């Protein structure tokens, strides 16, 4: 992953780098700058294209999903309400 | 229904108007309600309570608890001809009819929960029925009956409370 705003030639030069560990590696980039309400994180993969005759590394976009993992899900939860006690302690019927 | 009603009226009549000695139909009703809701032990205890000067005023009275003499050691047909025996129109008639029913219904069910194989005469008895009724009636309820031998056979809102009740 990266930071920044749209995809730039600094990005391309760092992913060929990557290349040496896995061939295949993903490139993930976050806009913190984003004026926009939709998730501001956008995934790609490189693909080597050729354009005029020369090949050049260049991105390609893929869209996402939403998987597993409950024992992590129930922390989320925690994580997510961030409620405080009430005049007891909370009550075992209501936090079961 | 109906004789539950009546008896609470009558229970409160019993304290309420007299002098200490209530009149002869009163009395009469009231120990005919208690046999119906067979709670045979208050029956006994108003005849007791009851002077010789009702039993010689009062003849269907004497009837009344003859029917519960019988009641008292268990004896069927003996209840029955009782039934007969007395009669007086309006005053003891509607319970009367309550009671003949009360004790078919616990002969019948006696008989169904107590013997599994009895004698069809004796059943007779119970029932109340001659022999040629009662052997027509068994059949259809689906109980069987041998003949030869002429045997009848019988055949989360609770959980909430109690959570926060052993929390506290």
């Amino acid at each position: 992953y990266t930071t920044g705003g749209p995809p730039d030639p600094s990005d391309i030069h760092v992913h060929k780098q990557v290349c040496e560990i896995i061939e295949s590696p993903l490139f993930l980039k976050l806009n913190p700058m984003t004026k926009h309400t939709d998730l501001p994180v956008s995934v790609f993969e490189s693909v080597i294209d050729i354009i005029n005759g020369e090949a050049t590394m260049l991105f390609a976009e893929l869209t996402y999903t939403l998987a597993t993992e409950e024992a992590e899900r129930i922390g989320v939860d925690h994580v997510a309400r961030m409620t405080a006690t009430g005049s007891g302690e909370n009550s075992t019927v209501a936090e079961h | 229904f109906s004789f539950k009603k009546l008896l609470d009226q009558c229970e409160n009549q019993e304290l309420e108007a007299p002098g200490g000695i209530a009149t002869p139909p009163v009395y009469g009703q009231l120990l005919a309600l208690y046999l119906l809701h067979n709670d045979m032990n208050n029956a006994r205890y108003l005849w007791k309570r009851i002077p010789p000067a009702i039993k010689s005023a009062n003849s269907e009275l004497g009837g009344i608890w003859s029917v519960g003499q019988r009641i008292w050691q268990r004896d069927f047909p003996g209840i029955y001809t009782t039934i007969n025996a007395h009669q007086w129109s309006e005053t003891v008639q509607p319970i009367m009819e309550a009671l003949r029913d009360a004790t078919r219904r616990r002969a019948f069910a006696l008989v169904s929960q107590a013997y599994t194989s009895i004698i069809a005469d004796d059943f007779a008895a119970f029932v109340g029925l001659p022999v040629e009724e009662a052997v027509k009636g068994i059949l259809e309820q689906g109980w069987q009956a041998d003949s030869t031998t002429r045997m009848v056979l019988p055949r989360l809102a609770r959980l909430t409370d109690y959570v926060a009740f052993l929390e506290n």
